[PDB]
RNA sequence: UAUACGUUAAGUGGAAAAGGAUGUGGAGUUGCUUAGACAACC
RNA sequence: UUUGGCACCUCGAUGUCGGCUCAUCGCAUCCUGGGGCUGUAGUCGGUCCCAAGGGUUGGGCUGUUCGCCCAUUAAAGCGGUACGCGAGCUGGGUUCAGAACGUCGUGAGACAGUUCGGUCCCUAUCCGUCGCGGGCGCAGGAAAUUUGAGAGGAGCUGUCCUU
RNA sequence: GGGAUAAGUGCUGAAAGCAUCUAAGCAUGAAGCCCCCCUCAAGAUGAGAUUUCCCAUUCCGCAAGGAAGUAAGAUCCCUGA
């Protein structure tokens, strides 16, 4: 449950380490976005160096959440921490890498190449 | 149109086959008895009158006896009529039984919400509180009643008063399983009402 | 109770 | 009016029975058509010539006189030789076909455009790219040939669609 | 469709006519068409 | 629910202007027309 | 709906901006539905007609209305209702007494100039609104089940795939 | 999904030999209108309908009315949700 305000730690190497959600998308007045939604964000944190800068706004994809999410068998993924991965608006991800697991709701969303790219995928 | 009455039991859950957990009412409907046609001809409507639940005698009065004498029946708690059913089809006396729906027919249910009591403008009419802190003595109370120029409020301010105990319909609820041993469906999802209250099944209307 | 009052200046 | 007062000829086998108001069966080799006309417009057949006699010279009944000698013009023509509006596809890929008794026309939507065409009225579809209504009521055959133009009419750019047999389209240019 | 408080012949094809107590032109060139209003 | 003769078809009557119009009633002037007009159709 | 003109109600008081809460109405329609014309190829648009059913975002700045900006959205409508709604709330502003700046004034002081601070009372009689009972009526007294005159509710819309 | 319509599109068609969606006649056509869907509803004094139950008591009265004890049935009071 991320909504305007939700700051994520971001789960690759693109140069954001922590973002601010500037906007849920996919609709008027959408509150919340969960695991496998988009949202426009701003980098607050940068890694010096990175290709993501601070300031920049920015297209992301949950891809964990506290609050998790429930599957069509009545079971629940949580994870400890909020997270995201920078991506342009072909679902691509910025980065090269994938840090910490992802939850199996992003094959079904088509970000693929994140799935890939993931060291886990539960 | 076909349908049934029974209690609303409680809910719990099952499994599918692809192994979705699908949660469900469960309804008791012992076998419901037509316990009178109303005709086009003597009533002005068609329908057929169904009687569930037996109750003790002792609790039924001469009037009661007398109307369930043609079904041959013992007293029943709930009457209720279902109009658009097919009249040929029944008889007075007649079982109707939850074996007339079967695995995967669409539904709507209908029973009592339950009941809340008084209740205020928040919680019966989902309005928004005002400010709970900056000086705010504008708590969970229900607006403004309405501009100054008709000197008087418009029917339709909605305000606090009793909640719940309505009639619901809930449509296009599936028909999960019939277990006509235990005179039982199971119903996906939630219906109105107390556990023990009447609920009524029928074929969905928009079907 | 007000400051001015109804109507103030 | 002219038209009104002009007679018209019936040939040997155009019935003309008469009824009460005014209405005027007419039978045929084709078949039976009936119309109520207006109770105060006065109809008489001698020799086999109906004319349409006109009771007042009122602007209503100036309109009334042309009318009811034009339909009752219509009525014999349509008993006799009856009518027919021909319409023609134009564009790549679209077609009609008969399909029993419905029309079937296939003018570059995601499906196929079916038409039934009502009792009396009938259609022919002798190109693949040509319909033809035949019937005997000129306001019928004129009805269900306009609700088939309308399934796809004649746009300007490249005069695309079903038209009329011999229709003029104002062709615009594109660029 | 233009409809205006001034329906006139624009050009000579033009043709007023009245339909539904409704003064209108109607023409071959279809900018032409007015209905009053 | 008068009489007589007219007008209106807009519920005009029972709120409005420049202006627009083959609405309809009454007058009147005038072009052309059985040496055949006007419309239609070589 | 503006700024005004007039000074007709109210000075033995008709609380006064904005916001909040609650709406409701108009249509001169912002979106969605239906269309005509186009200097409409298509995709987009422009313009006019019908249409008020429903819908019509969250933030930064400012007391602000407004406006500009960020990010969205099908869309981010315009207006009325005592600039709707303070015996419903707020009290930032405006609008008392303190103090100060610029300025004007010999001065006391003054300024829809600014600045920091500054008491928001009321147990609802009547109508009205929302709920809930009692009474009698309905040509006998009862127990159930009902018809529906009539009333209320709902009414939004995106994206993707396919063709 | 029906029904009827708005703008719009017409068909046939004269007034006005032609033309003309209109004057007679016949269609089509909107998230809108009336339904369809959900809820309340006979104090709807216009008080509706159906099924079933009780049964024509006693005493006052010239009757008109009145009183009493009851039937079917309900309630007081009580255990509660
Ligand atoms: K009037
Ligand atoms: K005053
Ligand atoms: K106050
Ligand atoms: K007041
Ligand atoms: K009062
Ligand atoms: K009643
Ligand atoms: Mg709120
Ligand atoms: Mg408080
Ligand atoms: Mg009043
Ligand atoms: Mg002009
Ligand atoms: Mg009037
Ligand atoms: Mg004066
Ligand atoms: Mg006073
Ligand atoms: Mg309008
Ligand atoms: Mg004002
Ligand atoms: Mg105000
Ligand atoms: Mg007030
Ligand atoms: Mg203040
Ligand atoms: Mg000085
Ligand atoms: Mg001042
Ligand atoms: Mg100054
Ligand atoms: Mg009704
Ligand atoms: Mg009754
Ligand atoms: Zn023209």
């Amino acid at each position: 449950m991320i909504q305007q305000e939700t700051r994520l730690k971001v789960a690759d190497n693109s140069g954001a380490r922590e973002v601010l959600t500037i906007k849920v998308l996919g609709g008027s007045g959408r509150k919340t976005a969960n695991i496998g939604d988009v949202i426009v964000c701003t980098v607050k944190q940068a890694t010096p160096g990175g290709v993501v800068k601070k300031g920049e706004v920015v297209k992301a994809v949950i891809v964990r959440t506290k609050s998790g999410a429930r599957r069509s068998d009545g079971s629940y993924i949580s994870f400890d921490e909020n997270a995201c991965v920078i991506i342009r608006d072909d679902k691509s991800p910025r980065g090269t890498r994938i840090f910490g697991p992802v939850a199996r709701e992003l094959r079904e969303n088509n970000f693929m190449k994140i799935v890939s790219l993931a060291p886990e995928v539960i | 149109t076909k349908g049934i009455l029974g209690r609303k039991i409680g809910m719990t859950q099952v499994f599918a086959e692809n192994g979705d957990l699908i949660p469900v009412t469960v309804i008791e409907a012992a076998p419901n008895v037509v316990l009178q046609k109303k005709t086009a001809e003597n009533d002005g409507y068609e329908a057929i009158q169904l009687g569930f639940d037996d109750k003790r005698e002792k609790l039924s009065n001469k009037p009661e006896k007398g109307h369930v004498a043609k079904a041959e029946t013992a007293p029943k708690r709930f009457v209720k009529e279902l109009r658009g059913v097919e009249m040929d089809a029944y008889e007075v006396g007649q079982e109707v039984k939850v074996e007339i729906f079967s695995a995967g027919e669409i539904v709507d249910v209908t029973g009592v919400s339950k009941g809340k009591g008084f209740q205020g403008a928040i919680k019966r009419h989902g309005q928004s509180r005002g400010p709970m802190s900056h000086g705010s003595r504008y708590h969970r109370r229900p607006g403004s009643m309405g501009p100054v120029d008709p000197n008087r409020v418009f029917k339709g301010k909605l305000l606090p008063g009793r909640m719940g105990g309505e009639q619901i319909t809930v449509q296009n609820l599936e028909i999960v399983k019939v277990d006509a041993e235990r005179n039982l469906l199971l119903i996906k999802g939630n219906v109105p009402g107390a556990k023990k209250s009447l609920i009524t099944v029928k074929s969905a209307v928009k079907s | 109770r007000l400051a001015l009052g109804d109507r103030a200046p | 009016s002219r038209v009104g007062k002009k007679l018209l000829e019936i040939p040997s086998d155009v019935t003309v029975t008469l009824n009460d108001n005014n209405t005027v069966a007419v039978k045929g080799p084709k078949g039976e058509l009936t119309r109520t006309f207006h109770p105060d417009m006065e109809i008489k057949v001698e020799d086999n010539v109906l004319t349409v006699a006109r009771p007042s010279d009122q602007k209503e009944h100036r309109a009334l006189h042309g009318t009811t000698r034009s339909l009752l013009g219509n009525m014999v023509e349509g008993v006799s030789k009856g009518f027919e509006r021909g319409l023609e596809l134009v564009g790549v890929g679209y077609r009609a076909s008969k399909s029993g008794n419905k029309l079937v026309l296939n003018v570059g939507y995601s499906h196929p455009v079916e038409i039934v065409p009502e009792e009396g009225i009938e259609i022919e579809v002798p190109s693949q790219t040509k319909v033809v209504v035949k019937g005997t009521d000129k306001e019928r055959v004129g009805a269900i040939a306009a609700n088939i133009r309308a399934v796809r009419s004649p746009e300007p750019y490249k005069g695309k669609g079903i038209r009329y047999e011999g229709e003029v389209v104002r062709r615009k240019e594109g660029k | 469709m233009k409809v205006r408080p001034s329906v006139k012949p624009i050009c000579e094809k033009c043709k007023v006519i009245r339909r539904k107590g409704k003064v209108m032109v109607i023409c071959e060139n279809p900018k032409h068409k007015q209905k009053q209003g």
